[PDB]
């Protein structure tokens, strides 16, 4: 079998294949995650270079791993499917053996472990994907939001963004998100998430996707018109 | 130069550079001495610390009741090779009810090291070993190089500044070979030998490591206050 | 040893791109143009054969349009031999699904499977990727008529109208201009042929340089029919739409 | 260029440079010889005394295969040991299936094919030894010499190592002056002389002589080391000839 | 040992070219000319027996090979590569078809299997592509007579008539002027001999030309009688004498 | 320029490692010749023993593959013996599996197929040898089939191999142009060997002693090599007319 | 089953009955037991019918490939060697008992083969449940230097003995003649001594005799256009 | 215990003038217990019809397997498989499980679309082909079917006469078998029309 060590150290102590995988993430469409007091919202950018697209059937950017956990990503689309499939299989395996669904932290730790493994295994390249994993632990009402990256490191975030121009939207979130008082309602959380994407997106039309996850497996994706109403209200307050 | 990228490549003059580079790791290692009489065989090793808070790296490894070695170079490679010797000594005892001859132990180490010098993907071992033992033909001392070359000697030294100890043993040859039935005097000769390789530093109580095997003496290692008697 | 001669087909560039995928896409841009258009009452697949000869036996020839099952077909752009390897795998997957569940495979599930196979060749194995882009035209009872595309990276997306191969930039602009949502198959047939006629590198668009197919519910009552057009039938539709 | 960086690559000449570089390692080694006598073979080798600390007579170089074959080699000593280990496996499997001990020509090809196999791929390195070997079988005495390329022939006398040119000239004199043949005891004496004469190419350090033999009359066709009085007698004969 | 070349030796260059396939096609271009013509009641395939030495017996070297009783093959390019492909093609006709369906494969599907083998030598680890282009002629009940070309890439195309190798460009032009859909087999053989003469320098006779047909069933070549449905092979290699007879009416 | 190190195509569609293996073929500086009689096939080859320390009886490039098949090799001895061992194994296996002796042309094809694989697979190098197989086949009669590093093989009326193959080839060509038959019209193999040696002497322009040649003869149901004294008898007959 | 093989002047003949059974029930009354391995190598099989049929086609397939590889017409000894080694490997679990006969460049040959892998040579052989009846006839009338006409007569007489006396055998006699320098002639139903007599009554029913619940047209055509 | 008689059932096929007929009962049982009266044992792939008796799980599995294989055949060959070819495919597929076989008794029936010739064939569980010209029988009442067919059958029956013959052969054979019955179906097959008829019979 093909055994070649593709991920190796350089004289300055860097693993370039892992670092170049991050550059693929930088190219991917922007993704953002914001947790409120009783919810988490995942926002995603859709590049409008592709029209004549069939939006019914085109792969959506946010994926359910289980009924209570979701995963979004920035980077190589094909690579992300492999991580999503593995995560979905592990979620069902956990239910089968432990008789309890995965915690958001456990599912994050698994996906991050897979990513790390692909950085010191022979004959494979790292995943060109960073992920945002969000949801609620079984029988728990505390919101959860985690991030993973090609190297395999992971951590919890009050709010985070990944992908192209994520430096800009992180700037926005760092001055607009207060830890002592997070977005108390679904409305406030969605509004702050749409606002953060409007710093980067272009037209607020079919370029913004929003998914709301609440406790007890309550997950719903907002439609074009519902998001369009947030886009409208934000700029009418801005004209002042 | 263009011929040192892997162990599977001869140079135009017939040299194997990866093996020569592995030999270089031994020269960077701390000094260790081996010598024997007709009744006993002795190892003396200068242990190296990282700093003043750190411990002194152990240099001597027991392989059986009648055999053991000292190392100089990559310590993990010595652990792999000493583990192999432990297994081979053990196979001989379990299957044949026979203590493994020191000479045969040398042959086995040679062949194990050789396979890593002729194949792609692998690397040579980066450690030198001094094996002492007492078997059915008396006391023995062996020197192992990761090129595969194993040599039986009266005395020797490997590591940094080992040339000073080796010359001393070459002078003292006729004296220390006759030290029969006196373990303390044979160790004294070994401690005096390793002293010819010291600069700036001297032999302290946590610096010195000594091992001995003989006629009615199982392979035993002395460290700490057990070597203060010889300082 | 052998490392010396390894091209390392599955590595990132400093910019985070996959060399071999990018170069395989460059190869595909020289292949004959294939177009897919989705309407309310069916799907059209149109594709241009590459500079042919008068001595080529056209009526027994197939290089562009392939049947995967009775409900799903593909248009090919790239290395034909590479495509046939993947096509046979896709045909087997469809039959595996039919045997397991006793239902025809949903279009997206087949597309995802082939796309995952392409992805694997970019991440492990040290082999070159498949130099192929597909347009998938299909029908199932969940989403109805569907168009997808996949490329050597293993990424796939859904479309109302799409082109692959040569001159996709020009073709996609022309499709974006004249496509409407309430369009019908007969209108889509005309759009596909008009677009190829304008984007082609040949002097004129004739029957012997085309492969054509429709997927219609124009099959007697609630069922779907695939129609791979014959050379004479392509000649007739060219006259009907006023191109020859 | 670059044809010499990888094993099994033909140069534009039709040469395998990696095999030619292995020969350089052989030429760098100590002198070893073989003499075919009336009813057997004699092997001898030069052992350089690097230091007084080397235990005399202990670091044995000549190796036995089965009970009737002797092997000696010049170059990388570990490579030679690896080849003898394989030879011992080949001889064991032959005797297992066919009962009779392996004939010398049969044994020669087994080593030859194995050494040749290490010139077919870039994943392995050629052997850095030339091996002189032989013994007695049902058809009489046989002496062979095997090179890094896998090439081997039968010999009346053979030599390899740093002092091979000197040794070869001495062997050629014996062939000319004895068309009828040489006795086993004569061959031991002559082998001692030739190693002593060949030691001029390695004159810096002193050396230790090591001799072995297989003879139908003298050793019953078994390989034995020359020891004690017979070794000293050969050393005396050798020392007398150099003075 | 072990084959440590588990990686592709054919890869895409920045321009999108697969170098090793292009170079294989160059080797085919240097090869001796071979051709194929399809008639209404048969197919003919032909090539020159370029003998390497006059001391060599060129009858012992077969450039035109029977794959099945109704399918034959000819090549241009590297002879040894062709020989092993014929061995593999003969075997795959049995293992992947005859041992399953109890009958020989149709021409298009055997061609498909040969193409697959040639495609894999273009992607698999530690191998180069085959340096040949094949012309495969055959007949089967439901498809009738057919002629296919297979290239180093694994791509295959059906032809009414074509040529490959040295003088293919000139030969294909010659065939375009002469071919029609009303040709009888004897007319196609005549055209084949005319076309092949242009690319041949030296001797042009039955001993220097190799020619075979896919035509009528040959019950005389079956080797047994008694089964009405078995009527014999449609592949037949023309003799030296049979070629020379048609060179007088040339 | 790694297309010159392994067996992949150069931009001209060439395999350089195969071409360089053909050059290794002439490294021994030995010429061989093969001809067919009515009932036999004869192969002769030059024998050179440059060292006096060598045992001349062990220096040989002719091999007895099976009872019926003989093989002469042009190229270095390690690769020659590699090919010899394999050919012997293949011939023995064939007889076991299919119940009859492996034909000369079939063995040649098999070894040619093996050679072809080395030109296509990167990890294996070509063998730097040309193999000439000879026999009296039970179906085809006297047979000469020759294999090379490219994987090419063909039957021969007669053939020659080595540095001076062209001189021998042209000499043989001219004889068969006169006689207008595909073989040496002679009853005994002794006279066919005499023909072979005579025409090699003519072509090379050199005289031979009994130790300068090596001869193999194939008859119905056996292949054998001649001793030095058998060759001497052959040389005496040539000189006496 | 009764199968025989008989050598003659310039070749060999094999013959067989045409009854195949499932316990005491006759499954097929006109079975074909003479198989072709190659144009001029034929064999007849007794035992497990699927095994004789399968092992014949496998070896026949490999024989064809071997013939193409070697550019030589197949030999009977090759078919024999390949059959016995295959059957020995499966230790009798493949229940094929065969009589193999044919002509090739070496001459004419006749062998038999038993499921465990043992082979036999002979001028006359018989296999199957009716082999003892057949061998009785062969031992009574066989002589050296039989003509083609005499060998066909002897072979069919031996099969008849099996047909009439063995319950495992019946119906018709099939023959195949393989002569040197000629095409093998397969004579299907060479003898037909067991035609059923006309029945006493016709059992054709009046139309409408069978009670029917439902009728419907079955769509065997593919999905239609328009 | 005997796998071929756990579930029960029968299939019969016959040839006529320019036509073929294939018929089966509808019972599925667990030994003495009747479980289903709608278990049809005849399937079709294009114009080729396949009846299967024996262990019901294997009947279902083999139908799914031959649908799988004939679908791939059609995609590659660009034509529907013929009865003669399909017969060889059934034989090949059964023999590949020589030492772990499907416990079934398949029956093929159909008309060759090019020659127009009527075709029937039968197999044992391990692949041996029975290519009769007249009739083929299979199942737990095969003895009874052999008796009916041998007396009732005559060659060159017209389609509507062949229907009566095969129907009476099935019905009366099934009524002498405990594990067969509970309904019956008859297919009458012509070159381009196939009629399917369900028969009225005793339900014990
Ligand atoms: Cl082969
Ligand atoms: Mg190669
Ligand atoms: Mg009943
Ligand atoms: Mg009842």
């Amino acid at each position: 079998g093909y055994d070649r060590a593709l991920s190796i150290f350089s004289p300055d102590g860097h693993i370039f294949q892992v670092e170049y995988a991050l550059e693929a993430v930088k190219r991917g469409t922007c993704a953002v995650g914001v947790k409120g007091k009783n919810c988490v919202v995942l926002g995603c950018e859709r590049r409008s270079t592709l029209k004549l697209q069939d939006t019914r059937i085109t792969p959506s950017k946010v994926s359910k791993i289980d009924s209570h956990v979701v995963l979004s990503f920035s980077g190589l689309n094909a690579d992300s499917r492999i991580l999503i499939e593995k995560a979905r299989v592990e979620a069902q395996s956990h239910r089968l053996t432990l008789e309890d669904p995965v915690t958001v932290e456990y599912l994050t730790r698994y996906v991050a472990g897979v990513q790390q493994r692909y950085t010191q295994s022979g004959g494979v390249r790292p995943f060109g994907v960073s992920t945002l994993i969000a949801g609620f632990d079984p029988r728990d009402d505390e919101p959860k939001l985690y991030q993973t990256e090609p190297s395999g490191i992971y951590s919890s975030w009050s709010a985070q963004t990944i992908g192209r121009n994520s430096k800009t939207v992180r700037e926005f979130l760092e001055k607009n998100y207060d830890r002592k008082e997070p977005p108390a309602t679904v409305e406030e959380c969605v509004k702050l998430t749409v606002r953060s994407l409007l710093e980067v997106v272009q037209t607020g039309a079919k370029n913004i996707e929003i998914t709301v996850v609440k406790p007890d497996s309550d997950i719903v994706a907002l439609s074009s018109e519902e998001i369009n109403q947030y886009v409208t209200q934000i700029e009418q307050e801005k004209q002042e | 130069n263009n011929y040192d990228g892997d162990t599977v490549t001869f140079s135009p003059t017939g040299r194997l550079f990866q093996v020569e580079y592995a030999l270089e790791a031994i020269k960077q290692g701390s000094v260790t001495v081996g010598l024997r009489s007709n009744t006993h065989a002795v190892l003396v090793a200068l242990k190296r610390n990282a700093d003043e808070l750190s411990s002194y790296q152990k240099k001597i490894i027991k392989c059986d009741e009648h055999m053991g070695l000292s190392l100089a170079g990559l310590a993990p490679d010595a652990r792999v090779l000493s583990n192999y010797l432990r297994q081979q000594c053990n196979y001989s005892s379990l299957v044949f009810n026979r203590k493994l001859a020191v000479e045969r132990a040398g042959h086995l180490l040679c062949d194990k090291a050789q396979k890593n010098t002729q194949s792609y993907g692998g690397r040579p071992y980066g450690v030198g070993l001094l094996i002492i033992g007492y078997d059915k033909s008396g006391a023995h001392l062996l020197e192992f190089q990761p090129s595969g070359n194993v040599t039986e000697l009266y005395g020797t030294a490997i590591g940094a500044r080992s040339q000073g100890a080796k010359t001393y043993l070459e002078r003292t040859l006729d004296t220390f070979i006759k030290i029969d039935g006196n373990p303390d005097e044979l160790i004294k000769a070994g401690v005096e030998a390793i002293s010819q390789s010291l600069r700036d530093e001297s032999l302290t109580v946590d610096n010195l490591s000594i091992a001995i095997v003989g006629k009615d003496t199982p392979f035993t290692i002395y460290d700490g206050e057990a070597v203060a008697k010889y300082i | 040893g052998s490392r010396r001669y390894d091209s390392r087909t599955t590595i990132f560039s400093p910019e985070g791109r996959l060399y071999q995928v990018e170069y395989a896409l460059e190869s595909i841009s020289h292949a004959g143009t294939a177009i897919g258009i989705m309407a309310s009452d069916g799907i059209v697949l149109a594709a241009e054969r590459k500079v042919t000869s008068t001595l080529l036996e056209q009526d027994t020839s197939t290089e562009k349009l392939y049947k995967l099952n009775d409900k799903i077909a593909v248009a090919v752009a790239g290395l034909t031999a590479d495509a046939e390897i993947l096509i046979n795998t896709a045909r087997i997957h469809a039959q595996n699904y039919l045997k397991t569940y006793n239902e025809d495979i949903p279009v997206e599930i087949l597309v995802r499977r082939l796309s995952d196979i392409k992805q694997g060749y970019t991440q492990h194995g040290g082999l070159r990727p498949f130099g192929v882009s597909f347009i998938y035209a299909g029908y199932d009872d969940r989403y109805g008529y569907q168009l997808y595309t996949s490329n050597p990276s293993g990424n796939y997306t859904g479309w109302k109208a799409i082109s692959v191969g040569a001159n996709t930039s020009a073709a996609q602009t022309l499709l974006q201009m004249d496509y409407k949502d309430d369009m019908k198959v007969d209108d889509a047939i005309e759009l596909a042929l008009k677009t190829l006629s304008k984007t082609t590198d040949s002097s004129a668009l004739t029957y012997d340089r085309l492969e054509f197919a429709t997927i219609r519910k124009g099959a007697n009552d609630g069922e779907v029919y695939q129609k791979i057009f014959k050379p004479q039938e392509i000649k007739d539709i060219l006259v009907k739409t006023g191109i020859t | 260029t670059g044809y010499d960086l990888s094993n099994s690559v033909f140069s534009p000449d039709g040469r395998n440079f990696q095999v030619e570089y292995a020969v350089k390692a052989v030429e760098n080694g100590t002198t070893s010889i073989g003499i075919k006598c009336n009813d057997g073979v004699v092997f001898a080798v030069e052992k350089l005394i690097t230091s007084k600390l080397l235990v005399p007579q202990k670091n044995v170089k000549i190796q036995v295969v089965d009970r009737h074959i002797g092997c000696v080699y010049s170059g990388l000593i570990p490579d030679g040991r690896h080849l003898v280990n394989r030879g011992r496996e080949e001889a064991a499997s032959f005797k297992k299936l066919y009962k009779t001990p392996i004939p010398i020509p049969a044994f020669a090809d087994r080593l030859g094919q194995y050494v040749q196999a290490h010139t077919l791929y870039n994943s392995v390195r050629p052997f850095g030894v030339s091996t002189i070997f032989g013994g007695v079988d049902k058809n009489g005495a046989h002496l062979y010499m095997l090179e890094p390329s896998g090439s081997y022939w039968g010999y009346k006398g053979a030599a390899t190592g740093k002092g091979r040119q000197s040794a070869k000239a001495e062997l050629e004199k014996l062939v000319d002056h004895h068309p009828e043949g040489l006795s086993a005891r004569e061959a031991v004496k002559q082998a001692a002389k030739i190693i002593y004469l060949a030691h001029e190419d390695n004159k810096e350090k002193d050396f230790e002589l090591e001799i072995s033999w297989c003879s139908l009359s003298e050793t019953n066709g078994l390989h034995k080391f020359v020891k004690g009085d017979l070794l000293q007698e050969a050393i005396d004969f050798a020392q007398k000839e150099i003075n | 040992m072990t084959d440590r070349y588990s990686f592709s030796l054919t890869t895409f260059s920045p321009s999108g070219k697969l170098g090793q396939i292009d170079y294989a096609l160059t080797a085919v271009k240097q090869g001796v000319t071979s051709l194929g013509i399809k008639a209404t009641n048969g197919v003919v395939i032909a090539t020159e027996k370029k003998s390497s030495s006059p001391l060599a017996m060129s009858e012992t070297l077969s450039k035109v090979s029977l794959l099945t009783p109704d399918i034959g093959a000819v090549y241009s390019g590297m002879g040894p590569d062709y020989r092993v492909l014929v061995d593999k093609s003969r075997k795959v006709a049995h293992t992947s078809y005859k041992r399953i369906y109890g009958e020989y494969p149709p021409t298009k599907l055997l061609v498909s299997e040969v193409a697959k083998i040639m495609q894999e030598a273009t992607q698999s680890g530690g191998v180069r592509p085959f340096g040949v282009s094949l012309l495969i002629a055959g007949h089967d009940e439901f498809n009738g007579f057919s002629l296919y070309q297979v290239d180093p890439s694994g791509s295959y195309f059906p032809w009414k008539a074509t040529a490959i190798g040295k003088g293919s460009v000139a030969a294909k032009t010659f065939l375009e002027k002469r071919w029609n859909d009303e040709l009888e087999l004897e007319d196609a053989i005549h055209i084949a001999l005319l076309t092949l003469k242009e690319s041949v320098e030296g001797e042009f006779n039955g001993d220097t030309i190799e020619l075979a047909i896919i035509g009528d069933e040959n019950p005389d070549l079956l080797g047994y009688t008694g089964i009405p449905t078995d009527k014999g092979p449609r592949f037949r290699k023309l003799t030296s004498q049979e070629i020379n007879d048609r060179l007088e009416a040339l | 320029g790694y297309d010159r190190h392994i067996t992949i195509f150069s931009p001209e569609g060439r395999l350089y490692q195969v071409e360089y293996a053909f050059k290794a073929t002439n490294q021994t500086n030995i010429n061989s010749l093969a001809v067919r009689g009515k009932d036999c096939t004869v192969v002769i080859s030059q024998k050179k023993v440059p060292d006096k320390l060598l045992d001349p009886t062990t220096v040989s490039y002719i091999f007895c593959i099976s009872r019926t098949i003989g093989m002469v090799v042009n190229g270095p001895i390690p690769d020659a013996r590699n090919a010899a061992l394999r050919a012997k194994a293949e011939a023995a296996e064939f007889r076991y599996k299919y119940g009859y002796d492996m034909p000369c042309d079939v063995l040649a094809k098999r070894m040619a197929n093996l050679s072809q694989i080395y030109t296509q697979r990167a990890y294996m190098r070509p063998l730097g040898v040309i193999l000439t197989f000879v026999s009296v086949d039970e179906e085809l009669g006297p047979s000469i089939y020759k294999t090379d590093p490219a994987g090419y093989y063909v039957g021969y009326k007669a053939t020659a191999t080595g540095p001076k193959q062209q001189e021998i080839t042209t000499n043989l060509e001219n004889h068969f142009k006169k006689s207008k038959i595909d073989h040496i019209n002679e009853e005994s193999w002794e006279k066919v060997v005499e023909f072979a040696i005579t025409h090699m002497i003519d072509a090379l322009g050199t005289e031979f002693s009994k130790n300068d040649l090596e001869v193999g003869v194939a008859t119905k149901d056996k292949f054998f090599t001649l001793s030095a004294e058998n060759i001497e008898e052959r040389l005496v007959a040539i000189a006496e007319q | 089953t009764t199968i025989v093989g008989v050598k003659f002047n310039n070749g060999v003949v094999i013959a067989a009955d045409t009854r195949s059974t499932q316990g005491p029930i006759v499954a097929d009354k006109n079975c074909a037991k003479l198989h072709r391995i190659s144009p001029k190598i034929w064999c007849a099989g007794a035992g497990t019918a699927a095994d004789t049929e399968a092992v014949t086609q496998l070896i026949g397939s490999n024989i064809e490939l071997h013939s193409l590889y070697t550019s030589r017409e197949p030999r009977v000894v090759s078919a024999l060697q390949m059959l016995k080694q295959h059957l020995f490997k499966y230790q009798g679990h493949i229940g094929a008992y065969l009589i193999v006969a044919g002509v090739d460049p070496t001459g004419s040959h006749l062998f038999s083969i038993h499921a465990h892998g043992s082979t036999d040579v002979g001028y006359y052989l018989s296999l199957g449940s009716g082999s003892l009846a057949a061998m009785a006839v062969l031992e009574s009338h066989w002589k050296q230097d039989l003509t083609k006409e005499e060998a066909i007569k002897l072979a069919s007489d031996a099969i008849q003995a099996g047909i009439w006396n063995d319950l495992g055998s019946g119906s018709n006699v099939d023959v195949c003649v393989m002569e040197i320098g000629k095409d093998a002639e397969y004579l299907r139903n060479y003898l037909t001594p067991n035609v059923r007599e006309e029945k006493q009554k016709s059992y054709k029913f009046p139309r409408g005799t069978t009670a029917v619940l439902k009728e419907s047209i079955v769509n065997i055509c593919d999905i239609q256009e328009e | 215990s005997d796998p071929s008689s756990i579930n029960g059932g029968i299939v019969v096929a016959m040839t006529g003038k320019d036509c073929v007929a294939i018929a089966c009962d509808l019972r599925l049982g667990s030994q003495s217990l009747g479980v289903s009266n709608k278990f049809e044992k005849i399937f079709h792939y294009g114009h080729v019809f396949l009846g299967i008796t024996g262990l019901a799980t294997d009947v279902t599995t083999l139908n799914e397997m031959f649908r799988y294989k004939t679908n791939l055949y059609k995609l590659k060959e660009e034509r529907a498989i013929e009865p003669e070819t399909f017969t060889q495919l059934v034989s090949s597929s059964l023999y590949e499980r020589r030492f772990g076989p499907y416990f079934v008794g398949p029956v093929v029936a159909g008309i060759n679309s090019k020659s127009g010739k009527p075709f029937i064939a039968g197999f044992d569980l391990i692949g041996c082909i029975d290519e009769a010209k007249d009739f083929i029988v299979s199942g737990t009442a095969s003895d009874q079917l052999f008796g009916m067919c041998e007396s009732l059958y005559e060659p060159n029956l017209e389609p509507e006469d062949l229907f009566e013959t095969i129907s009476q052969a099935l019905l009366n054979a099934a009524d002498r078998d405990a594990l067969s019955g509970w309904g019956a179906v008859v297919y009458i097959i012509k070159k381009d029309e196939v009629v399917k008829r369900y028969l009225k019979m005793r339900q014990d």
